[PDB]
C-alpha cells in the first residue's frame, strides 16, 4: 500500500515512465535512492526486467551525472552494472539498468559452499579492480550494493551515488561533485580542557554504511582511498566466513571503531592509525582475535567444505581487514592471491 | 569539572585526536564496551529532515523543501545540462507505447 502509493507517485514524478515501464515493485531503498523492479518491451529483443532507480530530488546535478557517467564509462563489464537508459522531468531522474535476480544475502549467508564463498570473493574483486583502474572509490560496498545470482553465477556491483574520485581519476565528473587552535597538554592521555574542547572539529569523507566504514574513515582521515572498498570487501568476507551478517552493529563511527578493535585488537587499531595522523587512547586494552579461530567459532565448522578451510582465507581475510590502508590488499593484487588457485 | 572544561574522561572510552593537534579530538563513552558474544545464534551480530545539495540549506521536512521557492527554481533551471548531455549519448531501445485514449 506505501509501495503503491510510492510507485503511483513515482510516475506522477516522471511522466514518460508510463509509456514504456510497468512498474511492479520496490526492490531496493538507501539515503539517495529507491530501486523498483519493472517491466519493458524491447524494440529488437524480448521483454526484459529492469531496474528504476529513482534517485532522491535533493541529489545536485553534477553528482547526478558523475552517477551516470561512471555507470557508462567503467559500467556494463567486469560484474560493474551498466545503464540502458535516463530518464529526468525537472528534479527528478530514473536510471534504467538491466534486472539481475538475486539471493538475499541474509537467507543464503548459511547455505554457501566455501567454493561458492570463492567464486563470491574472486567476482566481487573483478569488480572492484575495473572500478579501481577508472580512480572511483565506491565508498558503499557491502551485500546490497554487490547483487549475486548463486545459479547463474552472475554478480554485480552497483550504485555510484556516493563515489568519490581518486585525485587521478579518469571519471571527469567525479572531481567536481561536492578561532585558532591551540595544543595542549591533554594529547594522548584521558584529560579535556578548553583548549582542547574549543577547537573546530575536523571533517572528512564518510558517506557509506554503517558497519562497513574502514578505520580510517572512522577516525576521519581527509586523505581516503580505493582502499577503503577492500576494508568493505573484507567485511564481507568476514561475513561469509563467520555466518554473521551484519557483523558489525553500530549506530556511530567510534563504536564501529571499538568493535573493529575487538576483532582487530587495540593496540594494533592505534598502531595503524598512528600511521595516518590518528591518535587512539583506549581506556582498556583488547586483544587481537585470531581470524579462524574467531570465523569458525561464530559460524559454527561443518558441512560444505567448512570443516577445512584453508589458511589461505584467512591470510586473505587479514589483508583485506589490514588496519592500515597503505599496505591493504588492492583488489588487482587480491586476484592474484594464492586463495584463488585452480580458478583462473 | 563541566564548569572549568577541564578534567578527566569517565571510563571506560575512546579518545580519538589529529597528531597535529589542530582539531578537536573526539570521544566514545558507554557503559559497556563491545564483547564479541559467540553464544548468540548466527546469523546475528556477535555484538547484537536533511541537507538539500542543489539549494545548499538544511530543510526540516522534505516534501515542505521541495515544495520551497528555492528549489522549484532549481528543479526548474538549466542546471541539469550536466545530466542531459550525458543522457543524449545513450542509446533508447524499448519500446515507447502512445499513451492510452479511454
Ligand atoms: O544503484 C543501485 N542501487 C541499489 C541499492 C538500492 C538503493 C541503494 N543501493 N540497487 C540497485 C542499483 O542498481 C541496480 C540495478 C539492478 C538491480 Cl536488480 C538492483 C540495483
Ligand atoms: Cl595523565
Ligand atoms: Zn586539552
Ligand atoms: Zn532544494
Amino acid at each position: 500500500a506505501g509501495v503503491k502509493k510510492d510507485i503511483e507517485k513515482l510516475y506522477e514524478a516522471v511522466p514518460q515512465l508510463s509509456n514504456v515501464f510497468k512498474i511492479e515493485d520496490k526492490i531496493g531503498e538507501g539515503t539517495f535512492s529507491s530501486v523498483y523492479l519493472a517491466t519493458a518491451q524491447l524494440q529488437v529483443g524480448p521483454e526484459e526486467k529492469i531496474a528504476l532507480k529513482h534517485l532522491i530530488p535533493t541529489s545536485h546535478p553534477i553528482r547526478i551525472a558523475a552517477e551516470l557517467q561512471c555507470l557508462t564509462v567503467a559500467g556494463g563489464q567486469d560484474n560493474v552494472m551498466g545503464v540502458k537508459y535516463c530518464f529526468r522531468k525537472n528534479d527528478h531522474v530514473v536510471i534504467a539498468m538491466p534486472y539481475l535476480e538475486h539471493e538475499s544475502f541474509l537467507d543464503i549467508l548459511n547455505s554457501l559452499s566455501f567454493q561458492e564463498v570463492r567464486e563470491y570473493m574472486l567476482n566481487l574483486f573483478k569488480a572492484l579492480k575495473r572500478i579501481h583502474q577508472f580512480g572511483i572509490v565506491h565508498r558503499d560496498v557491502k551485500p546490497s550494493n554487490f547483487l549475486y545470482n548463486r545459479r547463474l553465477k552472475k554478480y554485480a556491483l552497483v550504485d555510484f551515488g556516493l563515489a568519490q574520485g581518486t585525485h587521478d581519476t579518469k571519471i571527469e565528473l567525479l572531481k567536481f561533485v561536492q578561532p585558532a587552535s591551540l595544543t595542549c597538554d591533554c594529547y594522548a592521555t584521558d584529560k579535556v580542557c578548553s583548549i582542547c574542547l574549543s577547537r573546530r572539529q575536523q571533517v572528512a569523507p564518510r558517506a557509506g554504511t554503517p558497519g562497513f566504514r574502514a578505520p580510517e574513515v572512522l577516525t576521519k582521515c581527509p586523505n581516503q582511498t580505493t582502499a577503503i572498498d577492500m576494508w568493505s570487501a573484507g567485511v564481507i568476507f568476514l561475513s561469509l566466513l563467520s555466518g554473521r551478517y551484519p557483523f558489525y552493529k553500530a549506530s556511530d563511527d567510534l563504536t564501529a571503531l571499538a568493535q573493529i578493535m575487538t576483532i582487530r585488537g587495540s593496540r594494533e587499531t592505534i598502531q595503524a592509525a598512528k600511521t595516518f595522523g590518528k591518535s587512539i587512547l583506549c581506556s582498556k586494552e583488547v586483544p587481537a582475535q585470531d581470524l579462524r579461530k574467531l570465523c569458525e567459532r561464530l559460524r559454527g565448522a561443518g558441512a560444505g567444505g567448512w570443516n577445512e578451510v584453508p589458511d589461505e582465507a584467512y591470510d586473505l581475510l587479514d589483508k583485506l581487514l589490514d588496519l592500515n590502508p597503505a599496505s591493504r590488499i588492492t583488489a588487482e593484487e587480491a586476484l592474484l592471491h594464492p586463495f584463488f588457485k585452480d580458478m583462473s | 569539572g563541566p564548569g572549568t572544561r577541564t578534567g578527566r574522561l569517565k571510563k571506560p572510552f575512546v579518545k580519538v585526536e589529529d597528531m597535529s593537534q589542530l582539531y578537536r579530538p573526539f570521544y566514545l563513552q558507554l557503559t559497556n564496551m563491545p564483547f564479541i558474544n559467540y553464544s548468540i545464534q548466527k546469523p546475528c551480530s556477535p555484538f547484537d529532515k536533511g541537507y538539500c545539495e542543489c539549494c545548499l540549506q538544511k530543510y526540516e521536512d522534505l516534501e515542505t523543501h521541495l515544495l520551497s521557492e528555492q528549489h522549484r527554481n532549481f528543479a526548474q533551471s538549466n542546471q541539469y545540462q550536466v545530466v542531459d548531455d550525458i543522457v543524449s549519448k545513450l542509446v533508447f531501445d524499448f519500446v515507447e507505447y502512445e499513451k492510452d485514449t479511454p
